[PDB]
């Protein structure tokens, strides 16, 4: 009847895709930023980033050479596949930090005073 | 002519503004009548089920 | 937290980079864009989740992009793929409407853009008719969605208004008697868009149907209309484009018989075999393989079309849908006559295949020769495979 | 009381339009080392009134090859939209008042295009499309400028709006380039110098022509009041006169652009600048 | 020049007098010098409640 | 039996139903051009948009407003593409058709 | 418009309220906040004034019949009209952003929206479609 | 999708949530079988939405009021 | 409430009038009147911003494109069998059955509804568009991109 007095300055904390899970692993950080996601990324993620970049460079060099434009095509294709891999790796690291994936390696490295 | 067209538009607008509310009123009256019949039939069924259902 | 949405950000960033790369390549006067096509295929792979149907659509669209050459056509096909992918994940009528309308606009623009020669005005005419017929079906969808939203107060797809939404879905599959937009499209629009139109949207819409749709009604009269109209029309039309349009209406009637009796495994098997045959049909340069499409679309036994028809017939007989099954068997007996007409036209004739002169020598022999090996897939089809 | 308030608004609008068109003649004359109208009344103060009365007893030319209804409707539509926009300035309390006036001014295109369709002239059809293209092209920069303005307009309760009474009463020093773009956009909307190449009222005589010019000058006054509200810290009589003097001053000293030249200006200079300023102000406003 | 001064003075005087008269008229209509302020749903609810309670106070006054 | 609000609501719904069927049928019934067919399609979209906004007010719900914005976007895009195709077809076929934009003749 | 229910009148009983509402003066600080009703009256009054302007020279002016007095004395517009349509829709989308006190994820979503806009615009710039030579 | 237009949620959102909670807590292997056991909450949600039964009661009172004035016009 | 109900009922008259007339110019004029009147109808429901969007998009932008196309493409052929061929009686019967008698209405079994004004909040709309429906916002952007590229590719050269 009488509505609630609106709070104009407070926006709801909501991401448009909702995970509908509770985490099944210990929670190190419920909300990591990009620095937190990169600084706790595993070596296999960097390996697949470098593999995607190398495959992109080689394939872009092959396809860009038919129109005599091989070097910029190789550089662009390398960056394109590499950023795809980097987004994948950062998401994987953030999910391990939030507790939705296994983080036994991450719990023994991200809590220097809460090690044991 | 221009005067004929303006007069015809004014006539059509006024006739539409007086005639259609009677159509809507008749339709709403029919819905009220059918709803009251449904209420009476439901009351009759409830009395019958109370009579032979204990 | 937005960490569960990196694939969406990757989709948008990839589109932003691809437009700029396509602009830079065109400022050099490059008359070919194979590098743009490879980046488009990479983007297609990078945005697709790890389900069977999603990757079936992804691999299909990667194969389809080899028949398109301009930058704008590649952009329109990517933005149609976004609608085709996200319709399979749609759980409302909001996203359903937006995905369908994006696909319709992309198809209309591609029909306008790619026509050449004396057939340009015919293609534009058929695109205009398709757009006008699509607009009123979209209006019907919006109107009955508004009715459902007012009645239920929510976004659940339940109640009597789902019958009209079902009719919207049947329009998008070219189901007779709402079939004539596809018959108009087949007669004028070039072969690459005909190849695109017979494979990808049917997969997308049937996956939405399998995933998130229930109705309390039947589709049996549209099964009868599609099967009888498609068979008799393909028997009676001497132009080959109209033959294949009407035979497509017959095939969508069979797929609707698979939907109506439940059992979506037979639906998926027949649809996959049909899509591979379509990939062979519209990329043929040697006309002797046109007879293999004929014997595998007539349901003749050792080839894979027989298996795709025969699990539909088996599951229909399992749940005792006798009358629709009898109509399907009669129309199957009729379909053989015009597939034999195809065999008479292109197998019992002297062989002539012109060589290439400006390079690109018979450029899609790999895909056509790979898809002709649908005579070796039947060993895997007989097993409990598609379930 | 609403009818009374509207008529009491309408009286100084028309009186001011007459005095604007006189003041334009006389200021343009003073820049050119002459006098301008002085004979017609003492100090020339009756010249717009005798122009209006001369057009009143002038013969109305109704061409017997056009559609009479649209021909009559075009200057009526222009005049009505100007008066309604003034009412929206002064007799409204709406939350999105600037959006209301932007919507009204987007409707003002119709009088030009109805005049172009109605009259059977070869080059009226040619010039109406050019004038509409100019107005249409600069409306987008006006809208993006309104987007930049609305990022900082908040009332006392904390709600963001475009209500004119909630605008601050100090000049917006942070948005000087956007103010300059707004003023040149006003010049482009009113088809003044340097965008006066396209005219569309070549077949109109007497009070239809008078309605066209009253609508044009009233729209100029509307845009002047809007610019003074948005950038100059309020609506006032002095600010209206100063901005009108500035517009006449620019008309005295500059030549005009070609059609493709102001099209390239509006689609390659003003729109990217207003959008970039909107992005920068959105970054500031976080 | 001196010939351009009277029209420019008259424009200012016209707008001053017209805005003064329009202000007095709308002040007589609304009886408060904040009628043109932005109002949200809470403020609209407050004004409508005030109007209806004023009518109720008038109705109860003509009974004693 | 019924109140003024009920008259207002039933009048709104009757109006939008007749609007929807007018836009669907009428320009085809009167054998008009493709331009008028696109205008009537805009009438259909307007009827659906009014229904969604009425329901959004009726339920105190946001989904009708989202649908309203989306309908405006899709309708304008489809209409612009259709008019461009109409102009292209007219310039392609006017040498032999004269009445080229009328397919209901 | 008048209120038709006791709940719409804040549960005030009597007949004085019904007549007082039906014969009320328009007030932005009474029952008619944010009302847009003066916009309709302004249209009616201005249409009356312009009709009087149209009709009056048919009475008080000379007139002479002549057959010569009643006689006449690109695709870039398609580009402009369609581009203006799309850009106006985009600005209408951006307006609910500017009317909110937006948080940072709202800002980055809006910038993704604007980026898609300006990417299409920059493609049409680079292909020479905003050079109005024809 | 259940967000309010001027409020946080819609005016009948909690009735819908009651119905969906009932549907969640049943164990029947079909939705059509589960719906037969939550019909009271669906009825209360529909009554929140359209108020058909309150309107029906008011129509019945109006029929009796119109009957007690035509058949009964008793003067003092 | 005579004028409000009359303004509501006028929209259906203008919807019929768009197709009824033989002049394409008059059809567009009827459509412009209809969209202005509908924008005033939407503001009876409490929507201020969305009514202005209706006006600004449909009347301000799209009808200008309609009038340019009509004025560039329509040599007068109203005598040329637009009057001499008439209309379709089957289509008029379908319109009467479905839109006057309304045998299949949108409310279904219900016949009476209480119209309720809203209170539009643009803060709620901004929150919804940029937080809850953000994927739909981006896909609307992609549709507009399709429109821009597709028009510029289909522009007759
Ligand atoms: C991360 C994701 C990386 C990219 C993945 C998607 C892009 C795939 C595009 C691709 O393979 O480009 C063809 C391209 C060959 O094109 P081309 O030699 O420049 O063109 C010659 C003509 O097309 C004429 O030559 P052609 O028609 O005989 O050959 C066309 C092409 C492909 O031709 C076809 O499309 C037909 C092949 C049918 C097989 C489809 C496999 C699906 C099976 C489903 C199983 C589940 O040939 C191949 O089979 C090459 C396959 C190479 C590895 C693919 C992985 O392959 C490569 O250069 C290698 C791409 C592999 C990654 C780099
Ligand atoms: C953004 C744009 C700018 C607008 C916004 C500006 C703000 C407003 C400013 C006001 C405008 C200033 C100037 C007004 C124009 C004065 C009239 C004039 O010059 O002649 C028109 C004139 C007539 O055409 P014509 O040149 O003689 O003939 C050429 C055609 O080929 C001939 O075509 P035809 O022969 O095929 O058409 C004949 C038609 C001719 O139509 C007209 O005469 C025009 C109609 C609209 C003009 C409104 C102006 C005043 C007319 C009287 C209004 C009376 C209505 C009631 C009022 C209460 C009075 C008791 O008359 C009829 O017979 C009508 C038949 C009715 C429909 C039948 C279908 C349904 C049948 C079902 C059963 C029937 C029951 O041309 C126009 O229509 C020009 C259009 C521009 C008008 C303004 C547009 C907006 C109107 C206001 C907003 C709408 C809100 C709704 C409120 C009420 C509705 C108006
Ligand atoms: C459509 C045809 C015209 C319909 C005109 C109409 O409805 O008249 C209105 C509106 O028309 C007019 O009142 C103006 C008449 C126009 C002609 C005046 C010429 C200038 C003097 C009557 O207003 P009232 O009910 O007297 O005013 C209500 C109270 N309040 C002042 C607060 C708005
Ligand atoms: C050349 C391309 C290279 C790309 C790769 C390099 C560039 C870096 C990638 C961009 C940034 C990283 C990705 C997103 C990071 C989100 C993680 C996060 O939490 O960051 C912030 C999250 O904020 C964001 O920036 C959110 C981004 C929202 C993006 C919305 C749109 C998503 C895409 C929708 C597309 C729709 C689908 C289209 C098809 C249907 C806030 O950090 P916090 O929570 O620690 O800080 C708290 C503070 O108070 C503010 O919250
Ligand atoms: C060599 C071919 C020539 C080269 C050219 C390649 C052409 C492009 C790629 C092929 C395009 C056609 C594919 C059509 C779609 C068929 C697959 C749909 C998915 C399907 O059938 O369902 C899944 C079975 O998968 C399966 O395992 C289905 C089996 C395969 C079906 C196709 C039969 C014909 C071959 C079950 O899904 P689930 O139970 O896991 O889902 C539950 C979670 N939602
Ligand atoms: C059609 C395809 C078959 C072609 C020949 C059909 C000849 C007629 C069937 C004669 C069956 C003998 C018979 O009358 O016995 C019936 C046994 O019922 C039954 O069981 C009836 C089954 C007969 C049809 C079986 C044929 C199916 C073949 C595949 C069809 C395609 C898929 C299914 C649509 C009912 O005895 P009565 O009523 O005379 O007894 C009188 C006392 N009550
Ligand atoms: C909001 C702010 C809006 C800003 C709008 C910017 C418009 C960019 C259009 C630039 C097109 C002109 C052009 O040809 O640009 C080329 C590349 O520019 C680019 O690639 C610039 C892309 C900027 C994306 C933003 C220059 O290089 P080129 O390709 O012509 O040079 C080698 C061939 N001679
Ligand atoms: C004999 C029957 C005649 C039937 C005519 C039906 C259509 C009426 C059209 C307007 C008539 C004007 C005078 C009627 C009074 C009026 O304004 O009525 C209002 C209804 O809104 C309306 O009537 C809304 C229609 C408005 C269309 C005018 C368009 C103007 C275009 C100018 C551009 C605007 C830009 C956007 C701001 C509400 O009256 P009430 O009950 O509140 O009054 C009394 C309490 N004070
Ligand atoms: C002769 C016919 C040969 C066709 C080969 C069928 C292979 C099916 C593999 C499915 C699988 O392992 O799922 C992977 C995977 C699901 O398992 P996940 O890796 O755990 O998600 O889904 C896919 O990638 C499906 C691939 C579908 C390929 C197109 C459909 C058939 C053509
Ligand atoms: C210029 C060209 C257009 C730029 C905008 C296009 C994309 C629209 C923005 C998408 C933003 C996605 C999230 C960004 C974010 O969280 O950054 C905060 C984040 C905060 O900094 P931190 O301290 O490193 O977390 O900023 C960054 O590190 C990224 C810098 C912004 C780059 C935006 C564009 C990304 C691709 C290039
Ligand atoms: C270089 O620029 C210019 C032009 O080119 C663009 C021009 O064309 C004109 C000439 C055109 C004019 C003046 C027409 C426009 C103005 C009009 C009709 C004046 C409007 C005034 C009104 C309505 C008030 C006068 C009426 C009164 C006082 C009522 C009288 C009643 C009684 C006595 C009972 C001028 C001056 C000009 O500078």
């Amino acid at each position: 009847t009488w509505p609630e007095p609106p709070n104009y300055y407070e926006a709801p904390k909501h991401g448009f895709k909702v995970t509908l899970e509770n985490p099944t692993f210990p929670i190190i950080n419920p909300d990591p930023n990009i620095t937190d996601a990169v600084t706790n990324m595993r070596s296999e993620n960097w390996g697949v980033v470098a593999g995607l970049a190398g495959l992109g460079y080689v394939a872009g060099y092959y396809f860009g050479a038919k129109v005599h434009w091989a070097k910029p095509t190789a550089l662009f294709t390398s960056i394109f596949l590499g950023k795809s891999g980097l987004l994948w790796g950062m998401s994987d690291s953030a999910h391990r930090l939030m507790g939705f994936k296994e983080n036994s390696k991450e719990v023994a490295a991200n809590l220097p005073h809460v090690m044991q | 002519g221009l005067i004929r067209n303006i007069a015809t538009f004014a006539t059509a607008v006024v006739g539409w503004s007086v005639g259609i509310p009677f159509v809507v009123q008749a339709r709403m009256n029919g819905y009220v009548e059918r709803n009251l019949a449904t209420y009476d039939a439901a009351q009759r069924q409830k009395a019958e089920e109370a009579a032979i259902g204990g | 937290a937005a960490a569960a949405a990196m694939i969406e950000l990757d989709l948008c960033f990839g589109l932003l980079l691809l437009i700029l790369f396509g602009l830079l390549s065109l400022r050099n006067g490059h008359v070919s864009l194979a590098h743009i096509r490879f980046i488009c295929q990479c983007w297609l792979v990078m945005i697709t989740p790890l389900e069977v149907q999603d990757f079936a659509l992804c691999i299909l669209t990667v194969v389809l992009l080899q028949s398109f050459h301009s930058f704008e056509a590649l952009l329109f096909l990517l933005l149609a793929y976004i609608g085709q992918l996200y319709m399979m994940h749609s759980c409302n009528l909001v996203s359903f409407y937006v995905c369908l309308e994006a696909q319709t606009l992309c198809v209309v623009v591609l029909c306008g853009l790619l026509a050449r020669g004396a057939s340009t005005s015919f293609s534009v005419e058929a695109a205009l008719k398709f757009l006008l017929l699509s607009a009123m079906v979209s209006g019907m969808a919006l109107f009955w969605f508004s009715a459902m939203y007012q009645r239920t107060g929510s976004l659940d797809m339940v109640g009597q208004e789902t019958f009209w939404i079902l009719l919207v879905m049947l329009f998008k599959l070219g189901v007779a008697p709402m079939h004539m937009w596809s018959v108009d499209l087949y007669g004028s629009i070039p072969k690459s868009l005909l190849l695109y139109l017979s494979t990808a949207p049917k997969l997308s819409l049937f996956t939405f149907w399998a995933s998130s749709w229930h109705h309390d009604f039947s589709v049996g009269v549209f099964i009868l209309f599609s099967m009888f109209i498609g068979s008799i029309g393909a028997y009676g039309q001497p132009a080959l484009r109209s033959l294949f349009a009407y035979s497509t209406i017959n095939e969508i009637g069979l797929l609707l018989l698979a939907v109506e009796t439940a059992g979506f495994h037979t639906l998926y098997q027949h649809l996959g075999i049909y899509i591979i045959t379509q990939l062979l049909l519209w990329n043929l340069t040697d006309k002797r393989l046109f007879a293999l499409c004929a014997v595998s679309l007539a349901g003749l036994p050792p080839f894979a079309g027989f298996f795709g028809k025969a699990w539909i017939f088996w599951h229909a007989m399992s749940v005792q849908a006798f009358s629709l099954l009898a109509a399907a068997l009669f129309c199957t007996l009729l379909s053989l006559v015009y597939y034999l007409r195809v065999i008479r036209l292109f197998w019992t004739a002297p062989v002539h295949t012109a060589a290439s002169f400006t390079g690109a020598p018979n450029q899609t022999t790999l895909t056509s020769a790979c898809a002709v090996a649908l005579a070796f897939a039947p060993v895997m089809l007989v097993k409990p495979f598609v379930i | 009381m609403i009818v009374a308030s509207i008529l009491i608004l309408i009286v100084p609008v028309l009186l001011s339009v007459a005095m604007f068109t006189l003041a334009e003649r006389t200021v343009m004359a003073s820049m050119q080392r002459r006098f301008g109208p002085q004979v017609s009344g003492i100090s020339g103060l009756l010249q717009p009134f005798w122009d209006g009365l001369k057009l009143g007893v002038k013969e109305p030319v109704l061409p017997d090859s056009s559609s009479a209804g649209a021909f009559a409707a075009s200057p009526m539509i222009s005049f009505v939209l100007s008066q309604v926009a003034w009412v929206g300035i002064c007799i409204s309390d709406a939350s999105f008042q600037g959006l209301v006036i932007m919507a009204i001014s987007s409707l003002a295109v119709y009088g030009v295009m109805l005049a172009g369709w109605a009259s059977n002239s070869k080059y009226a059809f040619l010039g109406c499309l050019r004038s509409v293209a100019l107005m249409v092209s600069y409306e987008l920069s006006l809208g993006a400028a309104l987007l930049s303005i609305g990022l900082f307009v908040t009332d006392g309760t904390g709600m963001k709006c475009l209500n004119f009474a909630e605008m601050p009463t100090t000049p917006q020093y942070a948005m000087l380039p956007l103010c300059l773009i707004f003023l040149v956009c006003i010049l482009a909307e009113t088809k003044r110098d340097p965008f006066d190449l396209p005219g569309y009222n070549v077949e109109y005589s007497s009070l239809g022509f008078a309605l066209f010019f009253i609508a044009e000058y009233a729209n100029m006054a509307v845009m002047s009041a809007i610019a003074s509200i948005y950038f100059l810290g309020g609506f006032s009589a002095l600010k209206i006169t100063a901005l009108f003097f500035a517009f006449v001053w620019t008309r005295g000293t500059l030549p005009r652009y070609r059609y493709d030249q102001f099209m390239r200006l509006g689609w390659k200079a003003f729109l990217p600048l207003t959008l970039a300023f909107f992005a920068l102000h959105a970054s500031v406003a976080i | 020049g001196w010939n351009a001064l009277p029209s420019l003075v008259i424009i200012t005087g016209i707008w001053t007098a017209g805005l003064f008269a329009l202000d007095k008229v709308q002040m007589f209509r609304e009886n408060k010098p904040a009628w043109a302020n932005n109002k949200d749903g809470w403020q609209k609810a407050l004004y409508r409640r005030d109007w209806y309670l004023q009518r109720e106070e008038e109705t109860l006054a003509m009974a004693k | 039996y019924y109140t003024e609000g009920e008259i207002f609501g039933t009048t709104f719904m009757y109006t939008t139903n007749m609007m929807f069927w007018a836009g669907i049928v009428g320009a085809v019934a009167f054998r008009r051009n493709l331009i008028i067919l696109l205008l009537s399609a805009e009438t259909v979209m307007l009827a659906c948009n009014m229904n969604f906004l009425f329901t959004a007010a009726y339920l105190n719900d946001i989904t009708g407003a989202i649908m309203s914005i989306t309908i405006t976007t899709i309708a304008a895009c489809e209409t612009a593409i259709g008019l461009a195709l109409c102009v292209a077809y007219f310039h392609m076929r006017s040498a032999t058709d004269v009445e080229a934009l009328n397919m209901l003749k | 418009y008048n209120a038709w229910s006791p709940a719409q009148r804040y549960f005030v009983e009597g007949d004085h309220v019904v007549t007082a509402e039906a014969s009320r003066t328009f007030q932005f600080t009474g029952l008619d906040s944010g009302s847009f009703y003066p916009y309709v009256i302004a249209t009616v009054i201005a249409t009356a004034i312009s009709t009087v302007f149209i009709v009056a020279p048919l009475v008080i002016a000379p007139s002479r019949v002549d057959l010569d007095k009643s006689s006449a004395y690109s695709v870039s517009f398609y580009l402009v009209s369609i581009m203006y349509l799309l850009f106006d829709i985009e600005i209408a989308y951006l307006f609910p952003y500017a009317m909110t006190h937006a948080s940072l994820p709202m800002y980055w979503t809006m910038n993704l929206f604007l980026a898609i806009l300006v990417a299409g615009f920059a493609y049409e710039w680079g292909m020479g479609a905003l050079e109005w030579r024809e | 999708a259940g967000m309010g237009l001027s409020t946080g949620t819609a005016r009948c959102y909690d009735w819908y949530m009651d119905y969906l909670k009932c549907m969640d807590e049943r164990k029947e292997p079909m939705i059509a079988l589960r719906r037969e056991h939550c019909l009271e909450w669906l009825e209360d949600y529909n009554e929140c939405l359209h108020r058909e039964k309150e309107r029906t009661r008011r129509q019945v009172i109006e029929r009796e009021r119109r009957a007690q004035l035509a058949g009964g016009s008793k003067p003092a | 409430m005579f004028f409000e109900n009359s303004a509501i009922l006028l929209c259906a008259l203008l919807s019929i009038a768009v197709g009824y007339t033989k002049s394409p110019f008059m059809s567009l004029m009827y459509s412009v009147m209809l969209f202005i009147n509908s924008s005033f109808v939407l503001m009876m429901l409490g929507f201020e911003f969305l009514a202005l969007v209706n006006l600004l998009v449909y009347v301000g932008a799209l009808a200008v494109l309609f009038l340019f196309v009509i004025m560039l493409l329509e040599i007068p052929a109203t005598e040329l069998r637009a009057y001499s061929r008439g209309w379709s009686t089957l289509g008029i019967f379908v319109f009467i059955i479905n839109g006057v008698f309304q045998i299949t209405p949108s409310m279904g079994p219900r016949g009476i509804i209480t119209g309720l004004p809203g209170a539009e909040s643009i803060t709620n709309l901004g929150h919804a568009l940029y937080l809850y429906f953000a994927d739909l916002l981006i896909l609307n952007s992609l549709v507009l991109t399709v429109a821009l590229f597709g028009r510029f590719a289909i522009a007759p050269v």
